[PDB]
């Protein structure tokens, strides 16, 4: 900003929702399906 | 242009004093009206204005309340009148007119005044 | 209610001389200051109007400048119709103000 | 609170009064800081 | 800030042109009326 003082950078333009701790972040496989008459 | 002023020469302690000023080769829309005082031996004192095409009318502080001012297009004359008048109000009463600088809507009072370009011969009350 | 006051109260002067007349306003005017004579027993004339815009009909003999407090009113030539009390009027702000006058002599 | 003054106090027209300037803190990006801001409001949507 | 003079808002319209239409309005409302009465218009009342 000008032991120095510092903010966030989120602070410029966001505000920042904290991730749930108990939702993983690790890849699953997602298949697409064509509805009926496609 | 001539202004021309009348009026009772004086009125009695707690009278109304009623003064006219008439406008003779002009019209009051287009200028506005002052009322000046002058005791005797003294400087000029304003008493108040009223618009033209705006109707609109202000007083002085001093002379609280009491001050009417009102204008007649219709005879292109205005008038003065102080209600409740003490001894310390006797003084030389002038009509003036003002010009009007314009720079928004006139009827709104978008304009500058308070220039006194023309007096009355004056009426010692 | 805005305050004025002149500067000499009364000036020593003969026919002819050069004479300066000053006006002080308590705050800044906006250069909307209004000069007039006035002879005893009559109204008071226009001179001067805006602090320096001479009035039409008045002799070129009369001149006048100013700005923020301080005005002037100069007469290069005080001619005997000229010695008369002048008032600065005040119509920068509302109720609208005279000074004590300058009486000339 | 506002804090308010007329915006024009010379003005001899309509418009006198209607057009306040108000004074109030209002928060800043950081929670811990107050900054002081002044801006013009109409008389319509300030009440004393 | 106001970059000039503070000025009222406003809004005109033709005077000949609206003193027309409500002759018209009037000319056709007299017909649920009759022929002998007086129309008037007014102003609003109360409300803000
Ligand atoms: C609704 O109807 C009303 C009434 O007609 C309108 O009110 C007019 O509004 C205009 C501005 O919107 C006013 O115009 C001003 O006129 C002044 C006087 O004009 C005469 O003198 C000049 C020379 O000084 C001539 O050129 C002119 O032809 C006239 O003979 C001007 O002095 C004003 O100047 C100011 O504005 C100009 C910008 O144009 C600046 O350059 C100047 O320095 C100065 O700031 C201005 O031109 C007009 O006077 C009003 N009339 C009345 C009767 O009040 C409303 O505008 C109208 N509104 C709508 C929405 O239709
Ligand atoms: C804050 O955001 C602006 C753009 O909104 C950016 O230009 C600036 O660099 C940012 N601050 C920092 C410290 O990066
Ligand atoms: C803004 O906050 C400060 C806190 O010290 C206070 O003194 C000040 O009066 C506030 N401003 C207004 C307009 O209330
Ligand atoms: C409105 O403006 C138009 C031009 O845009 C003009 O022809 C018309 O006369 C104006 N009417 C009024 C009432 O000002
Ligand atoms: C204009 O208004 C007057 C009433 O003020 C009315 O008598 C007259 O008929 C009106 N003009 C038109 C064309 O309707």
């Amino acid at each position: 900003i000008n032991n120095k003082e510092y903010r966030l950078i989120n602070c410029n333009t966001s505000a920042i929702t904290q991730a749930c701790p108990k939702v993983s972040f690790e890849p699953i496989p997602i298949h697409y399906c064509a509805p009926a008459g496609f | 242009l001539q202004l021309q002023e009348s009026g009772p020469g004086l009125v009695k302690p707690s009278e109304t004093l009623s003064l006219t000023c008439a406008v003779s080769g002009g019209s009051i829309s287009d200028y506005c009206w002052n009322w000046i005082r002058q005791p005797p031996g003294k400087g000029l004192e304003w008493i108040g204005y009223i618009g033209g095409s705006s109707g609109s009318t202000y007083y002085n502080p001093s002379l609280k309340g009491r001050v009417t001012i009102s204008a007649d297009t219709s005879e292109n004359r205005f008038s003065l009148k102080l209600s409740s008048v003490t001894a310390a109000d006797t003084a030389v009463y002038y009509c003036a007119r003002s010009p009007i600088t314009v720079f928004g809507v006139v009827i709104f009072d978008e304009y500058t005044t308070g220039n006194l370009d023309l007096w009355g011969p004056g009426t010692p009350i | 209610d805005i305050q004025m006051t002149q500067s000499p109260s009364s000036l020593s002067a003969s026919v002819g001389d050069k004479v300066t007349i000053t006006c002080h306003a308590s705050q800044d005017i906006s250069s909307w200051l209004a000069w007039y004579q006035q002879k005893p027993g009559k109204a008071p004339k226009p001179l001067i109007y805006y602090a320096s815009s001479l009035q039409s009909g008045v002799p070129s003999r009369f001149s006048g400048s100013g700005s923020g407090t301080d005005y002037t009113l100069t007469i290069t030539s005080l001619q005997p119709e000229d010695f008369a009390t002048y008032y600065c009027q005040q119509y920068d702000d509302l109720p609208f103000t005279f000074g004590p006058g300058t009486k000339l002599d | 609170t506002l804090q308010c003054t007329n915006y024009a106090p010379k003005l001899r027209s309509m418009m006198r009064g209607e057009i306040k300037n108000c004074s109030f803190n209002m928060t800043t990006e950081l929670r811990d800081k107050k900054q002081k801001v002044y801006s013009l409001f109409y008389r319509l949507d300030v009440v004393q | 800030d106001v970059l000039g003079h503070v000025r009222m808002a406003h809004c005109n319209i033709s005077k000949a042109t609206w003193n027309e239409t409500l002759g018209k309005v009037v000319k056709q409302l007299r017909k649920h009326f009759g022929n002998n009465t007086i129309i008037r218009f007014a102003q609003s009342s109360g409300g803000d």
